[PDB]
């Protein structure tokens, strides 16, 4: 009953934060705190409610929280929200991080920020639609209806440093990717609800009626192929990662597009929720090659970071290396690894916005963000270098962040399933200390490199150190005390664990 | 068959056309009054939109063996006379600027508006080839309106040479149809065939001859070449008139042919459609990708939107909602072509000279024209298919359409036509706001004919239901 | 050997190959009308031939 | 006794010939008369098929087509007056200035 609203509050505040600025042009970030604000108390307050703790595995479907509302009853298709502990978690993330993408833009006093607000609204609302939604045509349309705001987002609001064009191409190859990759998606969709009218009669979107859908395999894999596709574009997944770096690089350079609509991991979200329990069979043929695509994307994605002369494409590649040790995760059918994914998925969600942030401030005070030309920068700043350094530790594994707890507890599920990638995943992590020190030493350490790096620059302000210092705290609580998170999560992650080897 | 007052009934909108051309043209021959003609004009067109209530309440019949009137008809019609009543109001600032006789405009939108009718209501051969010409020989005048300017000449020039020829080729090919089959009734094109031979060489020989000149005037590849000169030749009322209209009601009566005559679910015809459909799509969408003039870009569109209709089209026998599709993807596609080219004529009015259709002159819209940038944009989105559009329900539709009849080359067609249309709309759509260096209620009419549409594409993309059940009442005779 | 991300560009192939597609196709827009006339004989020639061949 | 296959293919001669005179001229008389032939080719074509049936629909799309063919003449000589007026030359390959 409060899912509607969990999605409706940020597109009416978008809609308050563009109507707004007439009445003064410091008025619309007020609004977009308000709202997410608000977006996150009912949240929270379905975190305290709903009782995740208490509940117990009772299989596929079981949901805390159900909405339900015809929309196009031609086609069977309903505005259908559901809410289970990892759609909590992951909406819990998302008004979390919308929090911060508010706080991150706060200086930008500009003419048309109205418009940014309502920009940044609608996409959170799109992704806590994405991860509410149990109708198969809701689903597809929030998952493509976020993009747009994304996309005007990069090419007018993006980087201001770069040429107008490059922040079109950008912004243009991103949406391509994540749009092509929806409509592969909407064929497997559509393939799957014609299959379901053959076998039955009834037209359903319903993802709960098309779990008992009787096909052949091979068509199974198509469609399981034509939802990875989607997935694996979005994740990211190598070769479908390119425009990952390139959206990062182009967006607003305090980094609210970052964490509004990239840092939500809504396609591993996807595969655990669709993926696995609508073609278990399909998934476990797909098994070895999904594995070793994460294999490669942990390895390519670190190389990549480690050879990048700009700091927002190290972390867009340190993304796609944890992203790879998550898709190892989701195909190993272990209750172990799927709690590790959930734990990976909000902890590299956490240290990356940190890092992002940092960039953002770091990219204010020195105004550029090639590595050769600064160094040295501990002795010239307050706060950022010892920021970023913690948070360098957290994306390296390090214990006492939540990243170790997540990667580490999908390495010993996964060595529980398949030995050979867990120790070629753990020879990734090297590599991922690897390109964290290397990041550190090519900025903070050593001497400048150039003259903006050798002169003494302003401090963090009060907001941007509390909303980085509280990063700081939730990673180390999620270290040291992950055991609330893996119990709000365990339920739903059982059931998918259970469906997914139940049917195999 | 003879006329009855029920069959005049059915007949209302045809006959309000008529006499509003009559009227129109008596009263510019008492005194030409530019205002005075056009109201008439669009009272006219009003008045057939409004008697299309009383069409309904009469039921479907066949009036004479020439046409037959049902919901189908009546919603082509519909779309019909909403795209010549845009087409007017869009005609009227544009032709404030013009210093020759402006009442002969609204005069050759009537009549190609009654070629509209005629072929959403066209049972019959006969019927089929006045409504095409009664579309293509106003177009003709229409195009070359401004014919004191070269492009508008060459476009009219362009425009007739290759219609003639293609209205040649579809009269061939119904006389090739007519000698094997007896009989000029839709229903009848193939019935004296059994036993498996539906695919009599003569038949088959005059229905691709047929094609051709119905391939031309749905711009399908290869008769396709014409559509961005002549697209960009004509004043942008034209243009939108002949985007919208002509397209709809050819589309139309296409749909009905090949739904009525038993010779339509041939396996040649299909497979020659379906590769006209993927060759229309993706060249459609290919030459689109470097194009700097809006209304060409609208040309290379307008193919790869009418192979995905096409698309929809092969499915006809196949599936169960392929009509359906059709008049939901054709809705949505007027709606979408009324915004974008009511917004290059708002932009091109009053008429001075050459078109502003350079995308430069549409980069940084919104720093001066803000509502109509929006209006472009939210179409150049629906064009592009992107969800809360009605483009997005119309692609939908015809996806769903390609999976139920297994057509998995057009279904992949469309995915990759698709990815390069989000290419080249993105472009204009984002350097509308990019930056770069009226005042009469005539002007004030088309910039809400463009919002109202604008407002639709938005409101039918969140909420289709309301189009979808209309579209599903608007059913033929089975 | 990696810092220009080739998978990167081997995705990025189907980008060049639709840019020399469109730049192909776009040489038959020609502006000339008795090649537009031409392309319709010749695409009614195709048309008749393979509804001749799989009559 | 006249077989109707042989008709058609008198039709289909004479539309082919057209076609062929509308590919090869340059001036945009002669692709207008032969725009003529084919249109009068296929009307032909059509009396052909409606004496085969001896019907009167034959005839009827004859007077169908040559209202079309004298319609279509006379916007196109209409056409080419105004070419000839604002060019003082009536070669189609100088209207082409739209292309790509
Ligand atoms: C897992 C593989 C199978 C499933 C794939 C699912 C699809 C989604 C994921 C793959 C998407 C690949 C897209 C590659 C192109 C990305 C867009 C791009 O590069 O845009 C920028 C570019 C313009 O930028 P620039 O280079 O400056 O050009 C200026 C020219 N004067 O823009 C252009 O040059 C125009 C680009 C037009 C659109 C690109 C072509 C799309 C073709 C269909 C894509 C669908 C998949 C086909 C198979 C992929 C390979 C297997
Ligand atoms: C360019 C990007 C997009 C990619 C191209 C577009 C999609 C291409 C899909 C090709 C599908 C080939 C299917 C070949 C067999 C068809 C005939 C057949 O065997 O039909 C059987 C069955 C109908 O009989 P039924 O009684 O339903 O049988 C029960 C079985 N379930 O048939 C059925 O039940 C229907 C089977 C449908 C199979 C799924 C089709 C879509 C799958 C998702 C997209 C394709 C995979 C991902 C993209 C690949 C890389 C681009
Ligand atoms: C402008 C140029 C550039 C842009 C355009 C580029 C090209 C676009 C189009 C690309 C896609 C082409 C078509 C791919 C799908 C082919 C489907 C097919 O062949 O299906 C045959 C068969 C159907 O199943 P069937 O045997 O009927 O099942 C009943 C029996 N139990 O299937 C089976 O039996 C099972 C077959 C399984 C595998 C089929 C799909 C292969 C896809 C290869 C790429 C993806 C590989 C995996 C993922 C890698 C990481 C993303
Ligand atoms: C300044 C002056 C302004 C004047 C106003 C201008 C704008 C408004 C124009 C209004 C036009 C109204 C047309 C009404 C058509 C339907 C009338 C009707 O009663 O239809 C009912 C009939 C089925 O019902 P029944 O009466 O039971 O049938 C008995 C016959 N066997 O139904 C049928 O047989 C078929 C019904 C559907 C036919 C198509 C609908 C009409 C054309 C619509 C075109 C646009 C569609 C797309 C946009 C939709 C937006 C929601
Ligand atoms: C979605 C964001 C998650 C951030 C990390 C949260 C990690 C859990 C922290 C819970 C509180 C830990 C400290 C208090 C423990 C109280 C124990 C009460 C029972 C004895
Ligand atoms: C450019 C678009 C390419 C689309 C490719 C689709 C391939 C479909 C193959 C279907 C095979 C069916 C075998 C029974």
């Amino acid at each position: 009953m409060l899912l509607p609203w969990l999605i409706l509050i940020p597109f009416i505040g978008g809609f308050l934060c563009w109507q707004t600025e007439r009445f003064g042009v410091k008025v619309p970030r007020w609004i977009a705190l308000i709202t997410m604000g608000l977006t996150l108390a009912l949240s929270l307050q379905l975190w305290l409610q709903g009782g995740y703790s208490l509940t117990q595995s009772a299989g596929i479907p079981q949901w805390q929280s159900e909405f339900d509302m015809p929309w196009i009853p031609r086609f069977g298709i309903s505005i259908h929200l559901a809410i289970d502990g990892l759609s909590l978690l992951m909406v819990v993330l998302t008004g979390l991080l919308g929090v911060l993408a508010v706080l991150c833009s706060w200086k930008e006093i500009e003419k048309y920020q109205g418009f940014f607000h309502l920009n940044l609204m609608w996409i959170l609302g799109g992704v806590i639609g994405v991860f509410l939604a149990i109708d198969m045509f809701l689903f597809f349309f929030f998952w493509e209806m976020m993009l747009v705001p994304m996309y005007f987002l990069i090419a007018l609001w993006g980087h201001k440093a770069s040429d107008g064009k490059t922040r079109i191409t950008a912004a243009t190859k991103f949406f391509i990717y994540t749009q092509a990759s929806g409509l592969v998606m909407l064929i497997a969709i559509l393939a799957l609800v014609f299959v379901h009218y053959n076998a039955t009669g009834v037209w359903t979107f319903n993802y709960e009626e098309l779990l008992n859908t009787p096909m052949s395999s091979g068509v199974e894999y198509l469609l399981m192929l034509g939802f990875f596709i989607a997935f694996a574009v979005k994740m990211p997944v190598v070769p479908l990662h390119g425009w990952l770096p390139d959206a990062h690089s182009q967006a607003p350079t305090a980094g609210s597009v970052d964490l509004a609509g990239i840092l939500l991991k809504t396609a591993a979200y996807g595969l655990l929720r669709f993926s696995l329990p609508l073609f278990p069979n399909a998934s476990a043929e797909f098994a070895p090659i999904a594995m070793w695509l994460g294999v490669i994307g942990i390895f390519y994605g670190a190389w990549m970071a480690f050879a990048q002369t700009d700091i927002k494409r190290l972390i867009a590649y340190t993304s796609v290396s944890h992203m790879g040790f998550v898709l190892i995760a989701i195909y190993t059918g272990s209750q172990l690894a799927y709690q590790g994914a959930v734990i990976q998925m909000i902890a590299h969600g956490l240290s990356a916005a940190g890092l992002f942030i940092l960039c953002g401030q770091l990219y204010e005070r020195i105004h550029t963000r090639d590595m050769r030309m600064m160094g040295g920068l501990w002795s010239k700043m307050k706060w950022l270098p010892a920021l970023s350094l913690f948070f360098a530790v957290a994306t390296l594994g390090m214990p006492g962040t939540g990243n170790f707890v997540g990667e580490f507890m999908i390495l010993f599920g996964s060595f529980q399933v398949v030995p050979v990638i867990t120790v070629i995943s753990t020879f990734g992590l090297v590599f991922a200390s690897v390109y964290s020190l290397a990041m550190l030493h090519r900025a903070y350490f050593g001497k400048a490199k150039s003259q903006i790096a050798s002169q003494e620059l302003p401090g963090m302000s009060l907001r941007e150190l509390f909303m980085i210092l509280l990063l700081v705290v939730l990673l180390v609580l999620l270290g040291f005390y992950p055991q609330p998170i893996l119990d709000t999560s365990h339920s739903a992650i059982g059931n998918i664990q259970q469906w997914f080897v139940n049917s195999v | 068959m003879t006329i009855t007052p029920q069959n005049l009934i059915a007949l209302l909108p045809l006959l309000i056309v008529g006499l509003t051309v009559v009227v129109v043209m008596l009263s510019i021959a008492w005194r030409r009054n530019h205002f005075l003609n056009a109201t008439l004009s669009v009272i006219g067109l009003n008045a057939a939109l409004v008697s299309l209530w009383f069409v309904g309440q009469a039921g479907a019949m066949d009036v004479t063996p020439l046409m037959r009137v049902d919901g189908f008809a009546m919603l082509y019609t519909g779309l019909v006379l909403l795209a010549s009543l845009a087409t007017c109001t869009f005609a009227y600032p544009w032709l404030e600027g013009y210093n020759d006789n402006k009442d002969e405009f609204y005069l050759l939108v009537l009549i190609a508006a009654l070629g509209g009718i005629l072929l959403a209501n066209a049972n019959h051969l006969a019927s089929l080839f006045l409504g095409i010409e009664l579309i293509s020989l106003p177009l003709f005048g229409l195009v070359g309106y401004a014919f004191r300017q070269k492009r508008s000449l060459e476009a009219s020039i362009k425009y007739t040479i290759l219609s003639a020829a293609a209205s040649s080729f579809l009269l061939f090919g119904m006389a090739l149809v007519y000698a094997q089959s007896g009989d000029l009734s839709f229903v009848a094109l193939g019935k004296n065939l059994g036993d498996g031979m539906l695919n009599e060489p003569l038949l088959l020989a005059g229905f691709g001859l047929m094609i051709v000149g119905l391939g031309f005037k749905l711009s399908l590849v290869p008769f396709h070449l014409w559509t961005p000169d002549v697209y960009q030749g004509a004043p942008a009322p034209v243009s939108t008139f002949l985007a919208t209209a002509s397209k709809i009601a050819i589309f139309g009566v296409v749909m009905r042919l090949f739904l009525y005559a038993p010779v339509g679910d041939s396996e040649a015809i299909r497979v020659v459609l379906a590769i006209i459909a993927f060759a229309s799509i993706i060249f459609g969408n290919l030459m689109a990708l470097s194009q700097t003039n809006i209304k060409r870009l609208l040309g290379y569109s307008s193919i790869s939107h009418l192979g995905y209709l096409l698309v929809a089209l092969i499915a006809l026998q196949t599936g169960e909602m392929s009509m359906e599709a059709v008049g939901v993807y054709l809705a949505g596609y007027l709606f979408s072509s009324l915004g974008a080219f009511g917004v290059v004529s708002l932009m091109s009015s009053p008429y001075r000279g050459p078109d502003a259709d350079s995308l430069f002159s549409y980069r940084g819209l919104f720093w001066h024209r803000p509502i109509l940038a929006a209006v472009m944009t939210v179409m150049m989105l629906s064009l592009a298919g992107i969800p809360m559009t009605l483009g997005f329900i119309g692609k939908f539709y015809v996806l769903a359409v390609g999976v139920q009849a297994h057509l998995w080359w057009l279904v992949g067609a469309v995915v990759v036509g698709s990815a390069i249309g989000l290419y080249y709309y993105l472009r204009v759509a984002v350097s509308l706001y990019l930056h770069a260096p009226p005042s009469n209620w005539q002007y004030s009419a088309g910039g809400i004919v463009v919002l109202i549409s604008a407002l639709l594409v938005l409101v039918l993309g969140v909420w289709p239901q309301p189009l979808i059940s209309i579209v599903r009442l608007a059913m033929p005779l089975m | 050997l990696l810092k220009r991300d080739p998978l990167n560009s081997m995705m990025n192939i189907p980008a060049v190959l639709s840019r020399f597609a469109g730049k192909g196709l776009l040489l038959s827009e020609n502006g000339y009308l008795r090649w537009y006339v031409a392309s319709m004989s010749i695409g009614a020639v195709v048309v008749l031939a393979l509804l001749m061949v799989l009559r | 006794m006249i077989p109707l296959q042989h008709g058609l293919i008198l039709a289909a001669i004479l539309f082919v010939l057209g076609l062929t005179g509308l590919v090869i001229r340059r001036n945009l008389l002669f692709m207008l008369i032969g725009l003529e032939i084919m249109i009068n080719a296929s009307a032909l074509a059509f009396v052909v098929a409606g004496s085969y049936w001896g019907q009167t629909d034959g005839q009827v799309m004859y007077i169908l087509a040559i209202s079309l063919a004298a319609a279509e003449a006379s916007i196109g000589l209409a056409l080419l007056l105004q070419l000839h007026r604002r060019r003082q030359n009536l070669n189609i390959d100088s209207v082409s200035e739209m292309r790509g």
